[PDB]
């Protein structure tokens, strides 16, 4: 596994709304230490039975957390991981949607010299199955094993999960990095993680339109990941010129198409299926990976 | 979200560029008035809409009399145009523009800007090629596209646009009056929120001055909680109804032309499905996400728009339910048909949680629901739905 495991510390910024409430009650019950949170103006009360902070120096100083996950609206998402990125906490989820690309440029350029990492936003955050989940996503589906697990999408990483879940092969940590034009956690950081870590065995790599992230990991597996790299691309339908949902899906200048992608993954020697149902399947053929259950 | 060419020039003549200015006008006897007002020979009159290509088109006219701009107005106002850049039903003129004379001019540059994804910075881009699509320069003649990388610290500095004015060959009083083009761009490009921006052409006219005469802004709508007066100059009428209704309903709605409507949660999966579907021997005739917690009221106005195209002769719903019980969901499905005329066949593909115990409701509820395993059912079963 990666970046969180069964000693993850979990500080939530946004703990006391509505999102932050649901997902943390699920995260508790899922095994994950939520250690506190923060909600500006609730400092020195308590929240599912965990302190409240008004501010991440004094949470992160009463509880030593070292990650965090933000459920906080779009306009305060700047300085929310701003506020993290300042507090010692090494590792920062963020769920939210709606982010100004330009608040994700100035954060990804203030993270360059920083020992911290941001997963997100527009994402459902990070999973280590049987050990720790930070996000939306429904533990019950997942299962402690060896494919790991990168996502520009949030259900369509879902169906990945059920296909290697069962399968019988399980995952090692999924790490969906979210929707949005720049993610503070690309695809080849992943890669670097999932390469280094013996829990992985197969990596599934999830894409779709626009931008250029998946050919640039193309061309970083090709010299740089040895453990076998399954592809798969939403979006050879999309229309150009059109927003399809998450703020990063669209072709512009007849560029950011499915089929470049696939192209570049073949020219890659990198294996994919062109069918979302097939993405375990394709695995499986890749491996050779058998069990009669 | 896009500005009109009146708004964009506006926007950037705040910002101090200079700009080939217009009257707008919502009636023709109001575009025979600006005409004289503006007091010049010639005028150009533009249909205002959120589209290039307006001149091909029939939407934009030189006139030498108020009453020949009148008559322009009169042939353009309350008529939709139809442009390569437009779907087939165009863009609605409610209002032209009567714009000054700024011709002619010595040449014709290209000035630009986007957020750029793979470097993550701010990029410019310019050329000597004004007045070309830039797409072909830059199919064509990469080399005639120069291109400043902006730091975030620092910003942009005299220097790199200086850079760029002694690439161009520009001269003289135009080599500052460039620059001071570029900083004032790049300034509100931030304070702005822009996504990107073109300027094309950018004229160099006689007198040396540098000049946007035609001009497109696409703002971070994202970003629009930050800039009410920005928020102000949105013109829905260039949104298409649809995707504007979806939105009201907390949707996400675009149409294709195809025969097989799809429901989905989740932008990556609503994709993945028009894809499946697709290589199951269908065509999509829409993406559609219904986001998280998908009430009985959310799938009705879901129905209303997939099936308002009259081509759509199935329907797949592919819900991934992880919080959401799957129970829940069929319930809601059911209620949802219940309330409106559902004519053609559709699959079920409910997964996640509880999936059992909601394959078995959609099953009992007599609405001839065709329950699909896996995603490669579900395509299978909705395009052998069509017969
Ligand atoms: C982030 C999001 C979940 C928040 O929605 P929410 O939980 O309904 O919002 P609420 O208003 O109830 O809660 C937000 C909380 O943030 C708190 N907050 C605001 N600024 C804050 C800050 N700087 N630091 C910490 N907390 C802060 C608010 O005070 C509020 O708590 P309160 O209700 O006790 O006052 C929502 O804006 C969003 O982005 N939804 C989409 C998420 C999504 O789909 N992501 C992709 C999944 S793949
Ligand atoms: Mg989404």
């Amino acid at each position: 596994s990666v970046l969180v495991d069964k000693n993850t510390k979990v500080l939530v910024q946004g703990f006391t709304g509505k999102n932050g409430t649901f997902h943390s009650e699920q995260a508790i019950a899922y095994g994950t230490n939520i250690v506190g949170g923060v909600t500006p103006g609730k400092g020195g009360t308590t929240h599912l039975d965990r302190p409240v902070f008004n501010t991440m120096a004094e949470a992160v100083a009463a509880t030593g957390a070292d990650a965090s996950v933000i459920y906080v609206p779009a306009p305060f998402v700047k300085d929310s991981a701003i506020e993290v990125i300042d507090s010692g906490v090494k590792l920062v989820v963020i769920i939210t949607e709606g982010v100004p690309t330009l608040d994700m440029l100035v954060v990804k350029e203030y993270l360059k010299d920083k020992d911290v990492r941001v997963i997100g936003p527009n994402c459902p955050g990070i999973i280590t199955p049987g050990e720790c989940k930070i996000g939306i996503m429904p533990g019950h589906i997942h299962m402690k094993g060896k494919v790991g697990i990168i996502s520009r999408s949030g259900t369509l990483t879902y169906e990945a999960v059920a296909q290697t879940t069962k399968l019988g092969f399980g995952q090692s940590t999924c790490i969906g990095i979210g929707g949005d034009p720049i993610p503070g956690m690309n695809q080849i950081e992943a890669l670097k993680l999932l390469e280094n870590d013996p829990q992985t065995e197969a990596i599934i790599l999830i894409g779709e339109i626009g931008g250029t992230a998946e050919e640039e990991a193309a061309e970083y597996i090709k010299h740089n990941v040895t453990k076998p790299v399954i592809g798969y691309i939403a979006g050879v339908t999309a229309p150009p010129g059109k927003r399809m949902g998450h703020a990063g899906a669209i072709i512009s200048g007849g560029k950011g198409t499915a089929e470049e992608k696939f192209a570049a993954f073949e020219a890659a020697g990198i294996a994919y299926t062109r069918s979302p149902a097939e993405i375990g399947k394709k695995l499986k053929e890749v491996t050779g990976w058998e069990n009669l259950y | 979200m896009n500005l009109h060419e009146y708004q964009a020039k506006d926007l950037l003549e705040s910002y101090g560029l200079k700009v080939q200015k217009g009257i707008v006008a919502h009636n023709p006897n109001e575009a025979a008035q600006a005409f004289d007002q503006l007091g010049g020979k010639f005028a150009v009159v533009k249909a205002q809409v959120h589209a290039g290509g307006r001149g091909k088109a029939g939407g934009v006219k030189v006139v030498k009399s108020s009453q020949e701009t009148r008559e322009v107005a009169e042939s353009l106002i309350g008529k939709n145009l139809v442009t390569f850049q437009t779907d087939a039903e165009g863009q609605p003129v409610n209002s032209v523009g009567v714009f000054e004379d700024v011709y002619p001019v010595t040449r014709e540059l290209y000035l630009g800007a986007v957020v750029d994804r793979s470097s993550r910075k701010v990029t410019f881009m310019a050329s000597t090629e004004g007045g070309v699509d830039i797409e072909e320069v830059a199919h064509n003649s990469p080399e005639k596209i120069l291109k400043v990388e902006v730091d975030p610290l620092v910003g942009l500095q005299p220097f790199q646009a200086r850079e760029v004015a002694f690439k161009l060959g520009l001269e003289g009083k135009q080599i500052n009056d460039f620059v001071k083009t570029m900083l004032g761009a790049y300034k509100a490009f931030i304070e702005c929120d822009f996504a990107l921006f073109e300027i094309n052409p950018l004229a160099v006219r006689e007198n040396g001055e540098i000049v946007c005469v035609d001009g497109k802004i696409n703002l971070d709508s994202n970003a629009l909680y930050r800039h009410p007066k920005l928020l102000a100059l949105r013109d829905k009428s260039q949104e298409n109804a649809k995707e504007l209704k979806a939105s009201e309903h907390e949707l996400n709605y675009v149409a294709l032309e195809g025969n097989i409507g799809c429901m989905v949660n989740g932008a990556g999966l609503a994709m993945a499905t028009m894809d499946i579907i697709q290589l199951y021997g269908g065509k999509p005739a829409n993406f559609l996400d219904v986001g998280g917690g998908a009430t009985k009221e959310r799938v009705i106005e879901a129905f209303k728009l997939i099936l308002d195209d009259e081509n759509v002769k199935a329907i797949l719903i592919n819900i991934f339910g992880g919080i959401v019980r799957c129970d829940m969901i069929a319930e809601a499905i059911i209620e949802a048909v219940k309330e409106v005329n559902v004519t053609v066949p559709v699959v079920v593909r409910l997964e996640g949680n509880n999936a059992e115990k909601g394959a078995k409701i959609l099953a009992d509820s007599g609405l001839k629901l065709i329950p699909a395993d896996g995603l490669a059912d579900a395509a299978d079963k909705v395009v052998k739905s069509l017969g």
